């Protein structure tokens, strides 16, 4: 994969999904298909949700926070 | 030449790309893949300066490169 | 794979393409692929009010993913032969 | 399976339903696991909001897969 | 080390689970099963607009749409 | 796990769900790996209003959201 | 193929509607087009990358 989510572990990040939807939380876990695992997850749309997964197909976009 | 070659070799160069969002972005391009995902360094977005941010290929709508670009790479 | 082999035989046709943003396009069938990607020659508008921004182009590649319909007459297409290949299928 | 109930129907009235509140009816000549379409002395209604515009093409119309939602019988 | 991310699907079986499509729709109920592809099979699912219906029996939901997943 | 329940609830009578939000009720004749359905069912659920009854009918895979019993 | 169009000035129809005029230099099997002096009448760029998604319509003039 080109991007090293290895860094952002236990980092907070602002993920982008397909839709309209943004998510900011703590990645806990990842996979090669660029599902995620989020912790203290917010899903601005304020919502607040906790552990979550989002799902890497409609990861739009990806940064730090 | 194909429009994968030219970002490969585009590689540290600067671009500003338009997402299916309407969003524009503004980075120095640091990573491309087959599914024309990419990173970007130094980034600034508008509907916010960035270290680093990922694109997913699929969301992408055009990219603006700079003029610089065919004796860049080539 | 059917759909193609039908294309390969609609070539030097005229044919009447509505792609999916109104837009439409009269022109003889010159090429046809996998994707059905067509390629006119002799760009022409069949509406007055659908029809896009050209004039002195006679040549279009429209993407197959583009096209909503493809206007076919009764003469062009053997009906029977049609069936007995999607059964086959 | 579902595809092989549609071979069942060839040569028979058909009822569709595609993305934009368009109908069509039409004689069954082809489809495709895309469900790709070709029908004959077909019929297609518009419903834009509210109103109903018809198209006729006795012909043979060509239909691309992917804007249709329901294929049945009138 | 790393946590991936099915695991954590595959542990939150038989609990009860929010779906959140990419639409404004979202499901609860209990999370029976899952695929690769993340099709997933809900129990007894309520239907909401972000309640438009109490399902009854098994679901299988298209993982097509789904956007996030949520344990509780 | 899904595809054991592809064959669990065949026959069974099922609401299908598309993208767009209509609701077809009908009997499950079968279904493929493509989401594809095989249903001839009514379009209203009730309350809204039955919009139209078929006896046989065709869902394109590609636009359900869900399959489900009652 | 739209081979044939390589070097030569074209049309562009994006699927919403919208219109372009370019030099079309590179392009791809999903359609990816690689465009020089590009006009949307105000120049858009001298060089820009363009996805197949986009792309309804290619004409030759």
């Amino acid at each position: 994969s080109i991007l090293d989510l290895s860094k952002y572990i236990d980092k907070t990040i602002r993920v982008k999904f397909q839709g309209g939807r943004e998510a900011s939380g703590i990645l806990k876990g990842f996979d090669p298909l660029l599902n995620l695992v989020l912790d203290g997850t917010i899903e601005y749309m304020t919502r607040q949700l906790g552990l979550v997964v989002c799902r890497g197909t409609s990861v739009v976009l990806i940064c730090p926070q | 030449m194909l429009p994968l070659s030219l970002l490969k070799t585009a590689q540290n160069h600067p671009m500003l790309v338009e997402l299916k969002n309407g969003e524009t972005y503004n980075g120095h391009l640091v990573s491309c893949d087959n599914w024309m995902n990419i990173n970007l360094r130094e980034v600034i977005c508008t509907s916010w300066r960035m270290p680093e941010c990922y694109i997913r290929g699929s969301t992408i709508k055009y990219l603006r490169i700079p003029d610089e670009i065919i004796d860049m790479v080539k | 794979m059917l759909f193609y082999s039908f294309f390969k035989s609609l070539v030097g046709k005229d044919v009447v393409v509505e792609l999916k943003n109104d837009l439409s396009i009269c022109g003889t069938l010159h090429s046809v692929d996998q994707y059905l990607n067509i390629k006119l020659t002799d760009i022409s508008v069949t509406d007055p009010e659908k029809y896009p921004h050209m004039l002195s182009v006679k040549n279009c590649f429209i993407r197959g993913s583009v096209v909503r319909y493809v206007q076919l007459p009764a003469d062009e297409v053997d009906t029977q032969l049609l069936q007995d290949a999607a059964r086959k299928e | 399976e579902p595809l092989d109930l549609i071979r069942l129907s060839l040569d028979e009235r058909i009822y569709v339903k595609m993305r934009n509140d368009r109908e069509l009816r039409g004689r069954l000549h082809a489809y495709d696991q895309h469900l790709n379409m070709i029908l004959g002395d077909v019929e297609e209604t518009v419903t834009t909001i509210i109103y109903k515009s018809t198209k006729r093409n006795i012909p043979m119309l060509f239909v691309r897969g992917d804007g249709v939602v329901l294929v049945a019988p009138p | 080390s790393q946590l991936l991310p099915l695991e954590l699907v595959d542990k939150c079986i038989g609990s009860r689970i929010h779906i959140v499509m990419k639409s404004d729709k979202e499901i609860v109920g209990t999370l029976l099963g899952f695929d690769d592809f993340v099709n997933m099979v809900l129990e007894d699912v309520t239907e909401f607009e972000i309640r438009r219906i109490t399902k009854l029996d098994q679901i299988l939901l298209n993982g097509n749409n789904i956007t996030m997943l949520v344990p509780g | 796990t899904p595809s054991d329940f592809l064959k669990q609830i065949i026959g069974r009578p099922v609401v299908v769900k598309l993208n767009s939000g209509v609701d077809y009720r009908g009997v499950l004749a079968c279904l493929d790996g493509y989401m594809n359905i095989a249903l001839e069912q009514t379009e209203e659920y009730v309350n809204g209003q039955l919009k139209n009854k078929y006896g046989d009918a065709f869902i394109r895979g590609n636009n359900v959201l869900y399959i489900s019993t009652q | 193929a739209l081979e044939n169009y390589i070097n030569r000035t074209v049309a562009v129809i994006t699927s919403d509607g919208r219109m372009i005029v370019g030099t079309l230099k590179g392009f791809d099997q999903t359609i990816n087009l690689i465009l020089d002096e590009s006009h949307e009448e105000q120049v858009v760029l001298g060089l820009y990358i363009v996805r197949g998604d986009n792309v309804a319509v290619i004409g030759e003039i």
